[PDB]
């Protein structure tokens, strides 16, 4: 079952990168894991729009 | 930590949890137990290890206070002894079990402040710090541990005590209804030893199938459910089959002996008493909490039973942790490192112009 | 400049003996080392010119001998291998601008020997450590040749001048100065591996506070430790290492586990001195176990990086020590036990049976009797096959390693005779635990084998002589058996009852509570050595009186009296030699016990248990 | 537990290089930013109103792609809610189509010429690029031959 859910992760990638996210291979394997859980996907969308802006206040 | 540090301090019926605020495990981890013989005057592992010429007390056993010198008595022992830190420099977080009365939280703070006079203190509820490491702000949370159980209902971060139902099960009951079977059975059981080897053998070795029917069925003709154990003390008990009998009282709370409901009854009858609403709201995030994750295995029977109450037709959407007994914990530890949290921290200058009451508004 | 040449010749020259993989090392082509113009470093008149002409000409010509080329008027006379550049000044320069020139002049004697560095030091030849040293001092020509640029923009519009210039390369003869040692320091004198990257931290003790330098050498140091992460990321985490131009302080051969690796003392950074032990244990121990089938990836191994001396990354080789020798000692212990071996080892060679001795003593008596070298090898193998399943001790696994042990020596072997004391037990020990334990062991658990060897066969022969002799009014002989039994009995009374029985208990439980092979070697050694001292067998002193001892014991049971010559069915001349030998074996008895007692105590307290002739003369 | 996921979400937006305890306060940031919703039409119609969007600015084949992968992601389900809010949240030919030349049963249209215009912005599109280049290597270095000296080195402002 395990290639099932790999699959169906792929295609869950490319269609987010072509809407041209920021998020890549790992950062939606966070993302779907935490939505699983029953997290909030309309705030998520705030965390990681705030995360990587203050992430280039440190470079 | 990374900001003016302050203090969490978890005070339970099956162990207490202290440490400082900002560190995901606790800095220290003793058993709740009190001094004064049947040391001299200890709290914490050699307490627990001369519990033979000592007694053995809990300060809040459900959610009432058995004695006032007991419960200051652990208190103390946890802000002295456990941590050893000055109270003018870290404030406190001070817990309660769900569903408790107003009146228990002022005298709570007033043992606070007095025994020892911090300028700044917190007290919060339970569920409300086990839903805060689940990141959300509504969820249905069913607390089992080993003296209090609840099945809290959440909404708004906010738990109504109204619609909380409290369920008395302690894991004293379950030591004891095994000393019972095991004296059925025909064992010697008269001392304190074997009753450290017993709790031992249920919580480590102990084992929980997902079927109660079909494992029981297989076990019965043939025990594959047994295993050799030969401790280093050189006694031999094992049994399968009966270990798995016992916690019963989950399904069929009779089996105990208990008069109360059994825990898929009780959050079934306690959504039943959730508004119509709020159901799928509170379902929407539902989590496993409670120390019974002690044996890891019974999670896959819990989600089961909650699958088996709401239907099916709604993808069920359950936070799933590993580890979920030190919830209150680690609901401070993240907690007071926000600088959010500060606004219901309470500080001296209420507690003595508008009396103890507001500590029961401003922290929560 | 020629010694270069040499240096590379010897460089290839050690690299391709050294290590067997094929060599065929790669070597940069022969033009960058004869023509100069792959490396940086390398008239109009005077005397009509004005002074404002002159300082504006000045600055231009300085300017151009800033980088590795002459300027319109100076020129360099030859170099030849000198570290400092050398000019042939125009004539008439005027006194006060040429000290501005002996000062800006030292700025390209630190910029000469620094394109010779990179320029010659870059190859694998010199080690993969100068590699990246020279790609680090890479990096500061090229703000060198920024600098220089920038200049000429101000020389155009009239805006450069010998004070500015003055001015902006007292920086660049504050970080190039640096240069100008270490750059003579490294190449004078061959510098490979851990020793340069001590060198680079012999100035981290020095500039720590300056922050002009302290920069450039952590800078330096920081880009010399990144070859060197690569071959620690190898050996520590796993066995298998590749070392391709001996870059690291274990030189990696192809011979075990004392014939593989060995640390050199010329490829050790400082930082790493007081744990270098620790690093060639570690992959030692990784290795020794892919061999016998098992994985040998530890789960950190997460890359190293730099950090002032203090573990941060000294720090996962201490989670690779804990946990490499402990599945190696978990691996070892449970599968082809060492546990069982030991106690297989002590079931032969301690006498721990009485079925296989009893047994193989009664069907080989005949050819046990026999000398030496009058022996057949095979009609012992067969006998010895016929005790191990008559007996119980057919029950052991390990039983197959016992093997004809013949010797024609009796001690001679130490720095013809009887064959009983010329045959021993040869116990092969396998290989996958000749690591720990060995033939060394082996040979002191046979002298310990054979010292008791003797004490049981004298017991035997004088049981079989009381029982043959029975007269019933004769009791010559039977005081005389009584007294040598005593001494052979309680010395081994004592030695296994006392000496081993329950200390191998104790050892049994302290080499499971180890945490390394090196507390394993450590405690038996320690238990061997001292058991083997306790004995008669040999000591400082060697107490001879033991060995006369056993020799007249054979004396009274068989060669004086033959069971009483059969007469069990002489003249009583022979009560007198049963006293002769009486009155000796106590003489040499009362030798041995006070010769343990004046030389700085067991066999006096129990051969006198409850003080029975505890005095029988004295010397003097 | 699942706040040690909410850092590892913290842990793939920072790329590698203090700087394991700007992690521990940024993951306050995400923790403050969570809380902010949490205090204050089915799936598959906003899937067509961003195929209506590409579809209006031309590429229609790639709008009847993005359909047929959600799709076989209808037969998981709260992750293309999220999806459906980040769009443009990161950074800001072959010879079938227009060619009858080639096929094996080619059908037959005529000529079009407005595709054959935008065959020229084929073109302009691979000149827009290397003009680009060599607007972009003039001004890195008259960003640096233009100052006073000391500005290219750092090691001159000490």
């Amino acid at each position: 079952n395990l290639n099932a859910v790999r699959e169906t992760m792929d295609v869950l990638l490319e269609i987010s990168r072509i809407l041209n996210t920021g998020l890549d291979m790992e950062t939606l394997s966070i993302c779907v894991r935490l939505c699983e859980q029953g997290i909030n996907p309309e705030a998520l969308s705030s965390v990681i729009k705030e995360l990587r802006k203050a992430t280039e206040a440190l470079k | 930590d990374d900001d003016i540090a302050a203090l969490v301090v978890d005070n339970g019926s099956g162990m207490c949890k202290a440490g400082f605020a900002g560190d995901d495990a606790p800095r220290a981890v003793f058993p709740s137990i009190v001094g004064r013989p049947r040391k001299d005057s200890y709290v914490g592992d050699e307490a627990q290890s001369k519990r033979g010429i000592l007694t053995l007390k809990y300060p809040i056993e459900h959610g009432i206070v058995t004695n006032w010198d007991d419960m200051e008595k652990i208190w103390h022992h946890t802000f002295y002894n456990e941590l050893r830190v000055a109270p003018e420099e870290h404030p406190v977080l001070l817990t309660e079990a769900p569903l408790n009365p107003k009146a228990n939280r002022e005298k709570m703070t007033q043992i606070m402040f007095e025994t020892f006079n911090t300028p700044a203190m917190y007290v919060a509820i339970q569920a409300v710090l086990s839903l805060y490491a689940s990141g959300r702000t509504t969820g249905i949370v069913m607390d089992s541990g080993d003296g209090v159980t609840h099945t809290v209902p959440i909404y708004e971060g906010y738990a109504l005590p109204h619609a909380i139902l409290r369920l008395d099960l302690a894991g004293r009951d379950l030591t004891d209804y095994l000393m019972k079977i095991l004296t059925e059975r025909g064992y010697s059981f008269t001392t304190t030893a074997e009753r450290e080897i017993v709790r031992d053998i249920k919580e480590k070795l102990c084992y929980v199938a997902l079927d109660f029917e079909q494992e029981m069925a297989t076990a019965a003709s043939s025990s594959s459910l047994e295993k050799s154990y030969e401790l280093p003390d050189g006694q031999v008990i094992t049994i399968g089959n009966e270990r798995f009998r016992c916690p019963e009282a989950l399904f069929q709370p009779s089996f105990l002996g208990m008069e109360s409901c059994g825990i898929h009854e009780t959050t079934f009858n306690s959504i039943m008493k959730c508004d119509v609403d709020i159901r799928k709201d509170l379902y929407a995030n539902t989590v496993l909490s409670g120390g019974t994750t002690m044996y890891p295995g019974i999670a896959d029977r819990m989600q089961k039973e909650i699958t088996a109450l709401a239907p099916s037709t709604m993808k069920i959407k359950i936070i799933a942790p590993p580890e979920r007994k030190y919830s209150v914990w680690i609901g401070g530890s993240i907690l007071a490192s926000l600088s959010t949290f500060q606004q219901m921290w309470i500080s001296k200058q209420e507690y003595d112009e508008s009396g103890p009451s507001i500590v029961h508004r401003k922290c929560f | 400049l020629q010694q270069s040449l040499e240096l590379k010749r010897k460089m290839l020259r050690d690299k391709q003996n050294k290590k067997n993989s094929g060599q065929h090392l790669p070597i940069f082509p022969a033009w960058v080392y004869e023509r100069p113009a792959l490396i940086g470093d390398f008239a109009l008149p005077i005397g009509t010119l004005p002074l404002a002409s002159q300082e504006s000409a000045v600055v231009e010509d300085l300017l151009y001998v800033l980088v590795g080329v002459d300027g319109r008027y100076v020129s360099a006379q030859p170099l030849a291998g000198r570290q400092s550049r050398t000019f042939l000044v125009d004539p008439n320069l005027d006194l006060s601008i040429r000290e501005l020139v002996h000062r800006i002049l030292p700025v390209a004697a630190s910029y000469s020997a620094v394109t010779r560095f990179i320029e010659e030091k870059s190859s694998f030849e010199y080690g993969q450590v100068n590699h990246a040293l020279a790609a680090a001092m890479r990096t500061l020509v090229k703000e060198h040749l920024i600098l220089v640029s920038q200049l000429e923009q101000l020389h155009r519009q009239g805006l450069l001048s010998l004070q500015k210039l003055w001015f902006y390369i007292q920086p660049a003869m504050r970080t190039m100065d640096i240069l100008a040692s270490l750059a003579t320091s490294v190449d004078k004198g061959e510098c490979l591996g851990g020793s340069t990257l001590s060198l680079l931290h012999d100035r981290s003790f020095s500039y720590t506070g300056d922050s002009q330098a302290q920069e450039l050498c952590l800078y330096l140091t920081k880009a010399a430790s990144a070859p060197y992460f690569e071959v620690l990321e190898k050996w520590i985490y796993r066995g298998i290492i590749h070392d391709p131009y001996s870059e690291f302080m274990v030189e990696e051969h192809e011979l075990y586990w004392d014939q593989r690796y060995t640390i050199v003392q010329q490829q050790i950074p400082s930082f790493l001195q007081k744990m270098a032990d620790k690093i060639l244990s570690t992959g030692k121990y990784l290795n020794v176990v892919r061999e016998c089938g098992h994985d040998v990836t530890c789960p950190v191994a997460k890359e190293i990086i730099y950090t002032l001396k203090e573990r941060a990354y000294v720090e996962q080789i201490e989670k690779a020590f804990n946990y490499a020798s402990k599945v190696l000692l978990d691996f070892l212990m449970e599968e082809k036990e060492l546990v069982a071996h030991l106690r297989s080892i002590k079931r032969y060679f301690l006498m721990d049976q009485g079925d296989f001795f009893v047994h193989f003593m009664d069907l080989a008596e005949e050819e046990l009797r026999k000398p030496v070298e009058d022996i057949t090898p095979p009609r012992l193998e067969a006998l010895l096959e016929l005790a191990l399943r008559m007996s119980t001790a057919n029950t052991d696994p390990f039983k197959d390693d016992l093997k004809i042990d013949l010797m024609p020596h009796d001690l001679i072997t130490q720095l013809a005779l009887s064959g009983l004391e010329a045959f021993s037990f040869d116990y092969i020990v396998k290989w996958p635990l000749s690591l720990i334990i060995n033939r060394k062991a082996l040979t002191r658990y046979q002298m310990l084998f054979r010292h008791m060897f003797y004490c049981k066969h004298v017991e035997r022969q004088l049981c079989s002589v009381w029982i043959s002799n029975k007269a019933q009014w004769f009791a010559g002989a039977f005081t005389l058996r009584q007294r040598m039994l005593n001494f052979v009995q309680n010395i081994q009374y004592y030695m296994m009852f006392e000496v081993m029985e329950p200390t191998w208990h104790i050892l049994e439980k302290n080499l499971k509570s180890a945490s390394n092979i090196d507390d394993v070697l450590g405690h038996h050694t320690g238990f061997l050595d001292t058991c083997l001292k306790d004995c008669m067998l040999t000591n400082p002193e060697l107490l001879k009186v033991f060995s006369k001892l056993m020799s007249v014991c054979v004396m009274f049971t068989n060669c004086m009296q033959k069971f009483t010559q059969s007469m069990k069915l002489l003249v009583s001349g022979f009560e007198a030699t049963i006293n002769k030998f009486d009155k000796n074996f106590s003489a040499h008895l009362l030798d041995l016990l006070a010769r343990l007692s004046i030389y700085s105590a067991s066999v006096i307290s129990r051969l006198d248990f409850n003080g029975f002739y505890t005095e029988r003369l004295e010397r003097l | 537990s699942i706040t040690q996921l909410f850092d590892d979400l913290c842990e793939a937006l920072l790329p590698a290089a203090n700087r394991k305890r700007a992690k521990r306060s940024l993951k306050k940031v995400a923790y403050n930013a969570l809380f902010t919703n949490l205090f204050q039409l089915p799936a598959r119609n906003k899937i067509l109103m961003l195929s209506f969007d590409l579809r209006v600015g031309g590429l229609g084949p790639k709008a009847d792609r993005l359909e047929e992968l959600v799709e076989e992601l209808e037969a998981v389900g709260s992750v293309l809610d999220l999806l459906v809010q980040l769009a443009g949240s990161g950074p800001p030919r072959d010879y079938f189509l227009n060619n009858k030349h080639v096929g094996r049963n080619v059908p037959y249209s005529g000529y079009d010429c407005d595709d054959l215009s935008v065959f020229e912005m084929d073109v302009q599109s691979l000149i827009s690029r290397e003009e680009c280049l060599c607007h972009s290597m003039i001004q890195e270095t008259l960003q640096v031959m233009e100052a006073a000296p000391g500005t290219g080195l750092p090691t001159v402002g000490l």
